[PDB]
C-alpha cells in the first residue's frame, strides 16, 4: 500500500528496475518519454511504483506525480562522472517542494559492473544526502541486470511504514 | 481537411464537440458560442453553408439537434453533406432509431462513433458495416 | 412613466402583458433578451437598457424579469420603486412569485395590474387595502383608497388589542487585508405587528440624540442616527418641528422605521484567518473567531463563510467549538457553530488538496462574511421608552417590544 | 461515485445556469476527492462524467493525469475512456500530453487491435509535434501490415505526421510501395488522402506519384461501373467519399503535365457524364468532377461540357448547388476567361439573393470577374450592391471595388469619380489600411489634383463622420492648397473658396469629439503645410498651431510644438521642409 | 422535441 | 379551436361565458394572435359580473388598435357603465376608454369623461384626471376644443388630495406635451395648498406634486426657503423616489437661495443623509442614486465632501454599481482621503472583473491627476501592481505611468530604470506606444535604451499606427538627445519611415524630420525638444450651462445618461 515514484536522470536503470521487480528477467527499454506504472507484491503489500523518463523534457513534469507519494526511488547512475553534479541540483530541486515532503528517499546506486563505477559511499559525499534535514533516506549499491539490492530496497521502503 | 465538428441544439447548448485543430479554451468557447448564433441566426431555407475565417461551415438539420463540420477551402461541402449523413446514419444503426436523448446520455458512445469514422479531420472508414461492426467488437471486448 | 410593465421568465418570452400608454409598439420584449446578453458578455450589463428609442428599465426577482418600458424621459426612481413595490404585492398577494403562480393566477394578476397603474402613473400599491375590493374568490371602492389615511381601513376590530415591535439590527462591516476596519455601520429596522382597533394615534419614543438635546435631558444614553427613513403612515413635517414620531399604523405587519448610524465600537465578531497556500500541493486555513461583545449575550447560529479554491479537495477539518462543513457549491467552507457567548475565542483549522495542474483563468478573493445574530441585545443602544396608543373608543393596548442584532453586510477581505 | 446517466439526468433537472454550475461543482468535489484517494475502480465513470463537464463548458483541469492512468491501465474500458478524455482535454499546449507517449508507443504494440487503433486514433488526431517525432516509426511499422483495420488508421497517422512535421515525410516512401492494390474502400480511400497529402505538401514527388495516374483510373473505373454493393452505397452510387478522393488526387496531380491529363481524361469524361445529376452525393461527384476538370489541361471540347454542366448547376434551383456552382466559378476564373462571362447576368441574379452565403460569393464571383472591357457596366451595379446592402458587406465591396478600380482603371477621372462615390456612400466602412493606397493613387495622379481636392474639400463641407474620408482630404487639402486656391492674396469678387473656411472645417475635425485621433493628427500636419502654400492669411495657422501644444493627445502635442517652435523662431526655414515631394510606386 | 427520430422518415 | 370557442363564446348561459373569456383571456396571455374572435367577446359586455366585465375590458384595451375600424361598438356601453351607481365600475370604464387608442372614437367619448370629472365620487375623479391625459396623448386638439385643461387646473384646488395628485401629474404630462404656448404655471397659492396636499396624499403622489415644483421658479429669498422648508420633512421617507424628488426640488431651489444666511448650510448638512441612505437601496435604486449623486457632487461638492467610505465598493455589489462608485470615489478625492482611496484602489485591481480592473487602474491615474501631493504614492502603488506581472494590469499601468508623467515631468525619472525591464514584449499597442514615449522622453538615464528599441523594429510596417508614429519621434529624440551611437540607428528609422513606409502621415512626419535633420541639428534640438507647456487637462466635470438644466432633471433618464432629453428621444 505504498505510491513509489522512481525519478533519476536519463540512460539510468529505472525502467530496467520496475520490469526486474514486476516481471523478472531484463527486457529491452527505449527512453521512456511517458511513464510506467507496476504494481508488484512482496511481503503482501503493494508497491505502486510509478517509473517517470528522466529526460530534459519530463523532468519539468515530474512534479504531477509528487502527490500522495510516500516514497521516492532516486535511482542514479554510477557509471558517468559529469553528471552526478546534475543529478544532485535535480535531487535537491526535487526535495525542496512542499509536495513530496513526507516521502522517504531510496538512492540506487545502480550500474556498477565495472570498476570504474563508484560506490556506494562516495556517491553518498556527490549526492549531499548528509546534508539534509528532516528526511528519512537510504543508500544502497544496485544493479539492475542481475537484480541485487533490489528486494533490499524495497524491504527498507516496507520496514519505513511504520511510525 | 474538417477542422471541428459541433453538435447542438435549438436552444444552443452543445451537445458533443471534436477538434481536430489546436487552440486554445478561451478561443474554443468563443469560436464556438459565435458559430452556434451564426447558426441559430439563419432560417431552414439558407443554403446550408456559411462562411467563417476561410472555413466554409457545413452544417445540416435533422431534429432539434443541429450537426455542423467546418472544413477547409478545399474539400467538397455537398460530400461533407453525405459525411453528416453517414454519421447520423452510424448512429442510427448502433442506437437504433436515435434520437437527441440517445446523444445527451450516451455522448461518450457518440464520441466513439466518430471516433471510428473520422480521425484527423479525414475520414478512415467509408463503409457503414465495418465502423458499426467495430464498434459493436470493441463494445463486447470490454 | 412606465409605457408598458412585464413579468418575463430566464428565456424572457412574456408570461403576462399589461399596456399603459401604448407609445412604445408592444412587440418590442422579444428585444429586451439579446440585448441582455450582447451587454452582459461586454461587461456592460445595466438596470437601464436601450433599443433605439424604447428603454427597457427591469428587475430580476428570484425567478422572473419585471421590465418597464418607456418612450420619454421617464422618472426612473419611480419606475423602479414601482417594480419592486409590485413584486412586494405580488409576493403579499401570492404564497412566493414564481414562472408558476403567473399561470393559475392570471385573472386577478391583470385585474392587479390593471389597479396598480394608469397611464405610466401609480395609483393604489397597498395589499391590505387593495385585498379589499379584487379578490382572488367586487363591491364598491372603500374611502381608503382615496382618504387621507390610505394604509389603514375604518371598521376592523379585534378582541385583544396588541402591537408588537421589532428593532432589528443589521451590522455592517467591511474591513481590509490588513486587519484594519474601514466601513462599520449599523442599519436598523423596526418592524411593527400592529392588532388594534379602529383609527389609533401612535406615538413611538425613541433616545434620540437630537430630541434629547432639543428637550435638555441630552446626558443620558441615547443614539446619534445619522438618517431616519420612515413609512407612509409618519407624520414626516412634525417629525422635523419637534423629533416626533407620530403616525396611524396600518393594519398587521409593516416596517415603521428604517435607521442608520456609524459606530466607533469594535466588530461584534472578529476574524483572523491566516492562509498558508502552497502552490499545486495543498491549502491551509488557521481561522481564529472571538466575539467582542459581553459575557451574558450569545449569538446564536453564526456562520462564517470562508472561501477556499474552486478546484481544492479533501477537506481536513480541526475545530474548537462547533461544525465546520465543505460547501462547494459556494465554493467556499462556512463554520457553524451554535451559541458563541461573549469573549470567547474559538479556533479553526482546515487543510485542502490542490491540484498539479493549475487552472486557465484567475479565481477571484470573495471576502470572509459572517452570518450571526445576537437576540435580547442591540449594539447603538437605541431603546422603546413608549409607545402612547391614543384612540377616540379608549382601552388598554400592550406594547411588546424586542431587540435581535443580526449581521447586515459584516464581509472581512482575505489576502 | 453516481453514475454518468444519473449525473446527466441531474443536470437535465436543473432551471437555471447558476443552480447548474452549483451541481457541476458538488459533483467535481466528490470526483476530485475520489481522485485523492486513488481509486482504481471509479476512476472511468469519474473521468467521464468529468469530460461530460468539460462538455458542458466547466474546468477540468484536474483530470488529465487520471486520463493517463486510465490509459495506462489494462481494462479496455478504461483505455476507450482514457484515450478519449486525453483527446478531449489535452492537446499540444497542454504540456501534460508529453507525459503518453510512451502509453501510447506501449499501445500501439499492444495484441488487441482495438487498443492499437484506439492509440491510432489519439495520435492522429491530436498527436503534437513532439509526439509525432518519437512515433512515426512506429506508425511506419503499422503502414505495413496486412490488417486493413489498422492500416487505414496508420495511413490516416501518417497523413497527420506528416501535416505536423513535414521534415519526416521522406520516411513513409516505401509504407506506400504498392498500397493502391489494395482492395477494401477504407485503406484505399486513406491511402488516396495520404498520397495527396505527401503530393500537396512536396513538389518534388509529383512526377514520382504520377505513375499511378492510370492504377487510380482503373480504380475509378471499376467503381464507375461496380453497378450496385450493399456496402460503399448511399443514393445509388458506389463510393463516394472514394470518387471524390480519387478525382482530387486526379486534380492534384496533371495540372502543370500532360500525358497523365491524356490518361485520365476519358474517364474524366466517362464520370462527368454516366453519373447521376439527381441527388446531392451525385451533384457532389460532378463538383469534384468539374473542379478537376478545370484545374488540369484537360481537353478544350469537354471544356465546353464543363461549361454546361457549370451551367445546369447554376440554373439549379437548389440554394446548395447554387453555392457549389458560384464557388466553382470562382475557382476557375483565370482559366476560360472567355468561358466564364457569359453567365454574368445569371451571377448579378444571384447578387439579389436573400441568401448571405450566395450574395457573397456572388460579389466575390463579380470582383473577380471585373476585367477592363464594360467595367463600368459592372461598376454602376457594384456601386447599386454597395449603395442596397445589409451592412456586414459594405466593408469587402468597398475593398473589391478599390483593388477593381485600381486594377482596371480606363481614365483618371473615372477613376477619382468613382473613388470619390465609393467614399462618400461607403464611409466609415472603409477600411483604414486602404488610405494609403488612396492617396497613393491621388499622388499618381499627377495631371490632376485640383478636381479630387475639390471634391474632397465639397465632400467634407457637406460632413465629415467619415474617418478615411477625411483622412484622405484633409492630407491632399494639405498638399495641394495652393491650386485649391488660386489667385486669392487680397479681397476681390466672391468666389466659393475663399481662404478661410477651409481653415474652419479642418479647425472643426480638429475640435469635434467624432474624430479618432489620427484624422487629428492629419489636420494639423494639413494646417502646418498649408502655411507654405497659403500667402493671404497670416497669424491664424500660428495661433491654432500654438493653442494645440498642451493638448492631451500626445502626437498631436508634440506636433504642435514642434510646429510652434518653427513658427516661432525659424519661420524662415519651413519652405525648405514643407515642400512638395516626388512620387513613389 | 428531443424524442425524434434523427433520420428523416 | 377557433369556430368551437367562437360558438361557445356566442352562447347564452353565464358561467360558460365567462369561461370562454376566461379561455381567449389566457390564450393571448400565452401569446397568439386570437383577434379574429374580436365581435364575440365585445358582445358579451354589459354584463353584472364584474371579473366577466374587466377580462372583456382587457380584451379591448389590447386588441382595439389592431382592429380599429371594427372596434366602435362598444361606446354606447362604455357610456352606460359610465352612469351606473357602482363607482368601481365607473372609474373601470373611465380607465378602460382611455385606454382605447383609436381616433374616431374619441369624440364620442368625451361626454362621459365630462360628467366623471364632476361628480361625487373621488375614485372616479381622480380616474377621469388621468384619462383626461389619455385624451390628450390620443387628441390633444380635440381636448383643447372640449375645455378638459380648465376643468383639470380646477382639479388642483379641490380637496381629497389624490385627485390633485393625478391632475398634477396629468396636467404636468400635459405641460411637456404642449408647445409651450399657454403655459399652465401656477401661483404661491396654489404652491401653497400643493404643499400642504402633499402631507395628505399617496407616496406616489408625493411624487407627483414634487415633479411639479421642479418646474417652478421661485420670485425671492423668504418664499424659496419657505417651500424649501415645506419639502425638507419628504427626504425621511421610506421611498427613494419620493427622496429623490425631494432632492431634485431642493438641489433647484437653493440656487436662488442666498449664501448669507444660515438656511443654505443647514441646507446643505441635511441633504447629505438621504444621499448616503439611498446607497443602502435596491442596487437598481442604487445606480439610479449613484448617477444622481455623480450630478449632484459636480455642482455642490461639499454636500458628500465627508462622506466617502460609503462609496468604496463590495464584492457582491454589481458592476453598474462598482463602475460608478468609482467615479464617486474619484470626484470625492482629496488629500485628507486619498491615501485611504490609493489602500482601496490596489485592492479593487486584484479583482478578476477585467473592465474593473482597468477601472481602477485608471482612477488611480485621475487620482494622481486631481491630488499633486500623492503622485509618487500612485507611482509607487503602479510600481506594485506591474510587480504582480498580470497582463492587462501592467497594459494599463504603463499608459496611466505615462499620462501621470506628462503631468509632472519635473522629479519622476527614478523609475524608469525598473520601467524599462517589465516584460516589453507586451501586445497592446497602446501600452507599447506609451513605453516608447517614456523611453524617448527621459532618454538620458537610459543606458540600454538603443538596444531595447533596436529589438522593437522587426515588425514596423506590420505593428501599428500611433506606434509607428511615437518609434519615429522616440528614435528621433534619442538622437538628437545623444548623437554619439545613435547615427546608424536615426539613418535606418528616416529610411524606414520614408522609403519603403507607405502610410503618409508617417511618411509627412519622417519627411518633416529629414529635412530638419539634414538642414540644420541645431535648429533641430530648439524645435524636436522645445518646452512643452503646461497641458490643458479634460474635464469630465459638466459645463455648468448643462449642469443647472441635468439639476433640473434629477431621478430620470436624463440624470442617468448625463445628456439632455432631447438627445435620446425618438
Ligand atoms: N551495465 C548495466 N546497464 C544497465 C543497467 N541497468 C540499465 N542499464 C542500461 O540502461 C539502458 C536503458 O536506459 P535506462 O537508464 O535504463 O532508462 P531509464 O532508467 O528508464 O531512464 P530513461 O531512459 O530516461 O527512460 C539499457 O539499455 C541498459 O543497457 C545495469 O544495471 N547495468
Ligand atoms: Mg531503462
Amino acid at each position: 500500500e505504498m505510491r513509489i515514484l522512481m525519478v533519476g536522470l536519463d540512460a539510468a536503470g529505472k525502467t530496467t528496475i520496475l520490469y526486474k521487480l514486476k516481471l523478472g528477467e531484463i527486457v529491452t527499454t527505449i527512453p521512456t518519454i511517458g511513464f510506467n506504472v507496476e504494481t508488484v507484491e512482496y511481503k503482501n503489500i503493494s508497491f505502486t511504483v510509478w517509473d517517470v523518463g528522466g529526460l530534459d523534457k519530463i523532468r519539468p513534469l515530474w512534479r504531477h506525480y509528487f502527490q500522495n507519494t510516500q516514497g521516492l526511488i532516486f535511482v542514479v547512475d554510477s557509471n558517468d562522472r559529469e553528471r552526478v553534479n546534475e543529478a544532485r541540483e535535480e535531487l535537491m530541486r526535487m526535495l525542496a517542494e512542499d509536495e513530496l515532503r513526507d516521502a522517504v528517499l531510496l538512492v540506487f546506486a545502480n550500474k556498477q559492473d565495472l570498476p570504474n563505477a563508484m560506490n556506494a559511499a562516495e556517491i553518498t559525499d556527490k549526492l549531499g544526502l548528509h546534508s539534509l534535514r528532516h528526511r528519512n533516506w537510504y543508500i544502497q549499491a544496485t544493479c539492475a541486470t542481475s537484480g541485487d539490492g533490489l528486494y533490499e530496497g524495497l524491504d527498507w521502503l516496507s520496514n519505513q511504514l511504520r511510525n | 481537411m474538417i477542422h471541428f465538428i459541433l453538435l447542438f441544439s435549438r436552444q444552443g447548448k452543445l451537445r458533443l464537440q471534436k477538434w481536430y485543430i489546436t487552440l486554445p479554451d478561451k478561443e474554443r468557447k468563443k469560436i464556438t458560442r459565435e458559430i452556434v448564433q451564426i447558426i441559430l441566426s439563419r432560417g431552414h431555407r439558407t443554403s446550408s453553408f456559411v462562411d467563417w475565417k476561410e472555413l466554409k461551415l457545413v452544417y445540416k438539420r435533422y431534429a432539434s439537434l443541429y450537426f455542423c463540420c467546418a472544413i477547409e477551402n478545399q474539400d467538397n461541402e455537398l460530400l461533407t453533406l453525405e459525411i453528416v449523413h453517414r454519421y447520423v446514419e452510424l448512429l442510427d444503426k448502433y442506437f437504433g432509431n436515435v434520437c437527441e436523448l440517445d446523444i445527451i446520455f450516451n455522448f461518450e458512445k457518440a464520441y466513439f462513433i466518430l471516433d471510428e469514422f473520422i480521425i484527423g479531420g479525414e475520414i478512415q472508414e467509408t463503409s457503414k458495416k465495418i465502423a458499426v461492426k467495430a464498434i459493436e467488437d470493441s463494445d463486447m471486448l470490454q | 412613466s412606465a409605457s408598458a410593465v412585464y413579468v418575463l421568465d430566464l428565456k424572457g418570452k412574456v408570461l403576462i402583458c399589461r399596456n399603459y400608454r401604448g407609445d412604445v409598439d408592444m412587440s418590442e420584449v422579444e428585444h429586451f433578451m439579446p440585448i441582455l446578453m450582447e451587454k452582459e458578455e461586454e461587461g456592460m450589463l445595466s438596470p437601464i437598457l436601450a433599443h433605439g428609442g424604447v428603454r427597457f428599465m427591469w428587475i430580476k426577482h428570484n425567478n422572473l424579469y419585471l421590465v418597464a418600458t418607456s418612450k420619454k424621459n421617464a422618472c426612473v426612481s419611480l419606475v423602479f420603486s414601482f417594480l419592486y413595490k409590485v413584486v412586494q404585492v405580488f409576493s403579499e398577494y401570492f404564497k412566493e412569485l414564481e414562472e408558476e403562480s403567473i399561470r393559475d393566477n392570471f385573472v386577478i394578476i391583470y385585474e392587479l395590474l390593471d389597479e396598480l397603474m394608469d397611464f405610466g402613473y401609480p395609483q393604489t400599491t397597498d395589499s391590505k387595502i387593495l385585498q379589499e375590493y379584487i379578490t382572488q374568490e367586487a363591491p364598491r371602492p372603500p374611502a381608503t383608497v382615496t382618504n387621507a389615511v390610505s394604509w389603514r381601513s375604518e371598521g376592523i376590530k379585534y378582541r385583544k388589542n396588541e402591537v408588537f415591535l421589532d428593532v432589528i439590527e443589521a451590522v455592517n462591516l467591511l474591513v481590509s487585508a490588513n486587519g484594519n476596519v474601514l466601513r462599520s455601520e449599523i442599519v436598523g429596522s423596526i418592524k411593527m405587528r400592529v392588532f388594534l382597533s379602529g383609527m389609533p394615534e401612535l406615538r413611538l419614543g425613541l433616545n434620540d440624540k437630537v430630541l434629547f438635546d432639543n428637550t435638555g435631558r441630552g446626558k443620558s444614553k441615547s443614539v446619534e442616527l445619522e438618517d431616519v427613513k420612515f413609512h407612509q403612515c409618519v407624520r414626516l413635517s412634525r417629525f422635523e418641528n419637534d423629533r416626533t414620531i407620530s403616525f396611524i399604523p396600518p393594519d398587521g405587519e409593516f416596517e415603521l422605521m428604517s435607521y442608520r448610524l456609524n459606530t466607533h465600537v469594535k466588530p461584534l465578531i472578529w476574524i483572523e484567518s491566516v492562509i498558508e497556500k502552497h502552490s499545486h500541493s495543498r491549502i491551509e486555513y488557521m481561522v481564529k473567531a472571538k466575539s467582542q461583545f459581553k459575557r451574558r449575550s450569545t449569538a446564536n447560529n453564526v456562520e462564517i463563510h470562508i472561501p477556499v479554491p474552486n478546484d481544492a479537495d479533501s477537506p481536513k477539518f480541526k475545530t474548537t467549538v462547533g461544525s465546520v462543513k465543505w460547501v462547494p457549491e459556494n465554493s467556499e467552507i462556512v463554520w457553524s457553530v451554535k451559541s458563541f457567548p461573549g469573549g470567547k475565542e474559538y479556533l479553526m483549522r482546515a487543510h485542502f488538496g490542490l491540484p498539479s495542474v493549475e487552472a486557465e483563468d484567475k479565481e477571484g478573493k470573495p471576502p470572509i462574511s459572517v452570518k450571526f445574530e445576537i437576540p435580547y441585545f442591540t449594539t447603538s443602544g437605541i431603546q422603546v421608552r413608549y409607545l402612547k396608543i391614543i384612540e377616540k373608543s379608549g382601552y388598554q393596548a400592550l406594547p411588546w417590544v424586542r431587540y435581535i442584532t443580526q449581521n447586515g453586510d459584516y464581509q472581512l477581505r482575505t489576502q | 461515485p453516481i453514475r454518468l446517466r444519473e449525473l446527466i439526468r441531474t443536470i437535465r433537472t436543473a432551471r437555471t445556469q447558476a443552480e447548474e454550475r452549483e451541481m457541476i461543482q458538488k459533483e467535481c468535489a466528490a470526483i476530485r476527492s475520489s481522485f485523492r484517494e486513488e481509486d482504481n475502480t471509479y476512476r472511468c465513470r469519474n473521468v467521464a462524467k468529468l469530460l461530460y463537464m468539460h462538455m458542458l463548458g466547466y474546468p477540468a483541469h484536474f483530470g488529465q493525469l487520471e486520463c493517463l492512468k486510465l490509459i495506462a491501465s489494462q481494462k479496455f474500458t478504461d483505455k476507450r475512456i482514457g484515450y478519449l478524455g486525453a483527446m478531449l482535454l489535452l492537446d499540444e499546449r497542454q504540456d501534460v500530453h508529453l507525459l503518453m507517449t510512451n502509453c501510447i508507443k506501449n499501445d500501439l504494440n499492444h495484441s488487441t487491435q482495438f487498443v492499437q487503433g484506439l492509440a491510432l486514433c489519439t495520435l492522429g488526431c491530436m498527436g503534437s509535434s513532439e509526439m509525432c517525432r518519437d512515433l512515426a516509426g512506429e506508425v511506419e511499422k503499422l503502414l505495413k501490415t496486412s490488417n486493413s483495420y489498422l492500416r487505414k488508421k496508420a495511413a490516416l497517422c501518417a497523413v497527420h505526421v506528416i501535416r505536423k512535421v513535414p521534415e519526416l515525410m521522406e520516411m513513409f516512401l516505401p509504407a506506400t510501395k504498392n498500397l493502391l492494390n489494395e482492395k477494401n474502400h477504407g485503406v484505399l480511400h486513406t491511402s488516396v488522402v495520404l498520397l495527396t497529402e505527401m503530393c500537396e505538401r512536396s513538389p518534388d514527388m509529383l512526377a514520382h506519384f504520377r505513375k499511378l495516374v492510370p492504377q487510380l483510373v482503373r480504380i475509378l473505373k471499376n467503381l464507375i461501373m461496380s453497378g450496385y454493393s450493399p456496402e460503399h452505397d448511399v443514393s445509388g452510387i458506389s463510393d463516394p467519399f472514394l470518387q471524390v478522393r480519387i478525382l482530387r488526387l486526379l486534380r492534384i496531380l496533371g495540372r502543370n503535365d500532360d500525358d497523365s491529363s491524356e490518361a485520365m481524361n476519358d474517364i474524366l469524361a466517362q464520370v462527368a457524364t454516366n453519373t447521376e445529376t439527381s441527388k446531392n452525393v451525385g451533384n457532389a461527384i460532378l463538383y469534384e468532377t468539374v473542379l478537376t476538370i478545370m484545374d488540369i489541361k484537360s481537353e478544350s471540347g469537354l471544356r465546353v461540357l464543363a461549361i454546361n454542366i457549370l451551367g445546369r448547376f447554376l440554373l439549379n434551383n437548389d440554394k446548395n448547388i447554387r453555392y457549389v456552382a458560384l464557388t466553382s466559378l470562382l475557382k476557375t476564373v483565370q482559366t476560360d476567361h472567355n468561358a466564364v462571362q457569359r453567365h454574368r447576368s445569371t451571377i448579378v441574379d444571384c447578387l439579389k439573393d436573400l441568401d448571405v452565403s450566395i450574395k457573397r460569393r456572388a460579389m466575390e464571383l463579380s470582383f473577380a470577374l471585373v476585367n477592363g472591357n464594360n467595367i463600368r457596366g459592372m461598376m454602376k451595379e457594384l456601386l447599386y450592391f454597395l449603395d442596397s446592402c445589409e451592412p456586414e458587406f459594405k466593408a469587402d465591396c468597398a475593398s473589391g471595388i478599390f483593388l477593381a478600380a485600381e486594377k482596371y482603371a480606363p481614365s483618371k477621372r473615372w477613376h477619382i469619380d468613382t473613388i470619390m462615390r465609393v467614399l462618400t456612400t461607403a464611409g466609415s466602412y472603409v477600411r483604414d489600411d486602404a488610405v494609403p493606397n488612396l492617396i497613393q493613387l491621388i499622388t499618381n495622379s499627377v495631371e490632376m489634383h485640383a478636381y479630387t481636392v475639390q471634391r474632397l474639400y465639397k465632400a467634407i463641407l457637406g460632413d465629415y463622420s467619415q474617418q478615411p474620408l477625411v483622412q484622405v482630404a484633409a492630407w491632399c487639402i494639405g498638399e495641394y492648397g495652393d491650386l485649391l486656391v488660386s489667385g486669392q492674396c487680397e479681397e476681390e469678387e466672391p468666389i466659393q473658396v475663399t481662404e478661410d473656411e477651409v481653415l474652419d472645417i479642418l479647425e472643426s475635425v480638429l475640435i469635434s469629439n467624432m474624430s479618432t485621433s489620427v484624422t487629428r493628427g492629419y489636420a494639423l500636419t494639413a494646417i502646418m503645410k498649408l502655411s507654405t502654400r497659403f500667402t493671404c492669411t497670416v497669424n491664424r495657422i500660428k495661433k491654432v498651431v500654438s493653442i494645440y501644444g498642451s493638448s492631451i493627445d500626445v502626437e498631436l502635442q508634440q506636433r504642435a510644438v514642434e510646429y510652434n517652435a518653427l513658427f516661432k523662431k525659424y519661420d524662415h526655414m519651413r519652405s525648405a521642409l514643407l515642400e512638395r515631394m516626388p512620387v513613389m510606386e | 422535441q428531443e424524442p425524434e427520430l434523427l433520420i428523416s422518415g | 379551436e377557433i369556430f368551437e370557442l367562437k360558438a361557445e363564446l356566442n352562447s347564452d348561459k353565464k358561467e360558460k361565458k365567462k369561461e370562454a373569456v376566461k379561455k381567449v383571456i389566457a390564450s393571448m396571455t400565452v401569446g397568439k394572435d386570437v383577434s379574429a374572435l374580436f365581435p364575440d367577446v365585445v358582445n358579451c359586455m354589459q354584463t353584472d359580473n364584474l371579473e366577466l366585465k374587466k377580462l372583456v375590458y382587457l380584451y379591448l384595451m389590447n386588441y382595439a388598435k389592431s382592429q380599429p375600424d371594427m372596434a366602435i361598438m362598444a361606446v354606447n356601453t362604455f357610456v352606460k357603465d359610465c352612469e351606473d351607481p357602482n363607482p368601481l365600475i365607473r372609474a373601470l370604464a373611465v380607465r378602460t376608454m382611455g385606454c382605447i387608442r383609436v381616433d374616431k372614437i374619441t369624440e364620442y367619448l368625451c361626454e362621459p369623461l365630462r360628467k366623471c370629472l364632476k361628480d361625487e365620487d373621488p375614485y372616479v375623479r381622480k380616474t377621469a384626471a388621468v384619462c383626461v391625459a389619455k385624451l390628450h396623448d390620443i387628441n390633444a386638439q380635440l381636448v383643447e376644443d372640449q375645455g378638459f385643461l380648465d376643468t383639470l387646473k380646477d382639479l388642483i384646488s379641490d380637496s381629497n388630495p389624490m385627485v390633485v395628485a393625478n391632475a398634477v401629474a396629468a396636467l404636468s404630462e400635459i405641460a411637456e406635451s404642449h408647445p409651450s404656448s399657454n403655459l399652465l404655471d401656477l401661483n404661491p397659492q396654489s404652491i401653497n395648498k400643493l404643499l400642504t396636499a402633499l402631507n395628505e396624499c399617496t407616496e406616489w403622489g408625493q411624487i407627483f406634486i414634487l415633479d411639479c415644483l421642479a418646474n417652478y421658479m421661485p420670485k425671492d429669498d423668504r418664499e424659496a426657503q419657505s417651500i424649501c422648508e415645506r419639502v425638507t420633512p419628504r427626504l425621511s421617507h421610506a421611498n427613494s423616489a419620493v427622496v429623490l424628488s425631494a432632492v431634485k426640488v431642493l438641489m433647484k431651489f437653493m440656487e436662488m437661495l442666498s449664501k448669507d444666511l444660515d438656511y443654505y448650510g443647514t441646507l446643505l448638512k441635511k441633504l447629505a443623509p438621504p444621499l448616503v441612505t439611498l446607497l443602502s437601496a435596491e442596487p437598481e435604486l442604487q445606480y439610479v442614486a449613484l448617477r444622481n449623486i455623480n450630478l449632484i457632487v459636480q455642482k455642490r461638492p461639499e454636500i458628500l465632501k465627508h462622506e466617502m467610505k460609503v462609496f468604496f465598493v463590495k464584492y457582491n455589489d454589481p458592476i453598474y454599481v462598482k463602475l460608478e462608485k468609482l467615479d464617486i470615489m474619484i470626484r470625492l478625492a482629496s488629500q485628507a482621503n486619498i491615501a485611504q482611496v490609493l489602500a482601496e484602489l490596489r485592492e479593487y485591481a486584484t479583482e478578476v472583473d477585467v473592465d474593473f480592473v482597468r477601472k481602477a487602474v485608471r482612477a488611480i491615474g485621475r487620482c494622481a491627476i486631481k491630488v499633486e501631493q500623492s503622485a509618487e504614492r500612485c507611482v509607487s502603488t503602479l510600481l506594485d501592481l506591474i510587480q504582480t506581472k498580470v497582463n492587462y494590469v501592467v497594459q494599463e499601468a504603463i499608459v496611466v505611468i505615462k499620462d501621470i508623467f506628462r503631468k509632472y515631468p519635473n522629479k519622476y525619472e527614478s523609475v524608469i530604470a525598473t520601467l524599462c525591464e517589465n516584460l516589453d514584449s507586451l501586445d497592446e499597442p497602446e501600452a507599447r506606444a506609451a513605453m516608447i514615449w517614456i523611453v524617448g522622453e527621459y532618454a538620458e538615464r537610459i543606458d540600454n535604451a538603443d538596444e531595447l528599441l533596436e529589438s522593437f523594429l522587426e515588425g514596423f510596417h506590420d505593428k501599428s499606427t500611433q506606434v509607428q508614429l511615437q518609434l519615429l519621434t522616440a528614435i528621433v529624440k534619442l538622437f538628437l538627445k545623444k548623437p554619439t551611437e545613435t547615427q546608424e540607428l536615426v539613418q535606418q528609422v528616416l529610411s524606414l519611415a520614408t522609403q519603403d513606409s507607405d502610410n503618409p502621415d508617417l511618411r509627412d512626419r519622417g519627411y518633416i524630420y529629414w529635412r530638419l535633420l539634414s538642414t540644420d541639428p541645431v535648429a533641430a534640438k530648439e524645435v524636436v525638444l522645445a518646452e512643452k507647456p503646461l497641458i490643458s487637462e479634460e474635464t469630465d466635470l459638466i459645463e455648468p450651462t448643462l449642469l443647472d438644466e441635468l439639476i433640473c432633471y434629477i431621478g430620470t433618464l436624463a440624470s442617468v445618461y448625463h445628456k439632455p432629453p432631447s438627445a435620446f428621444v425618438e
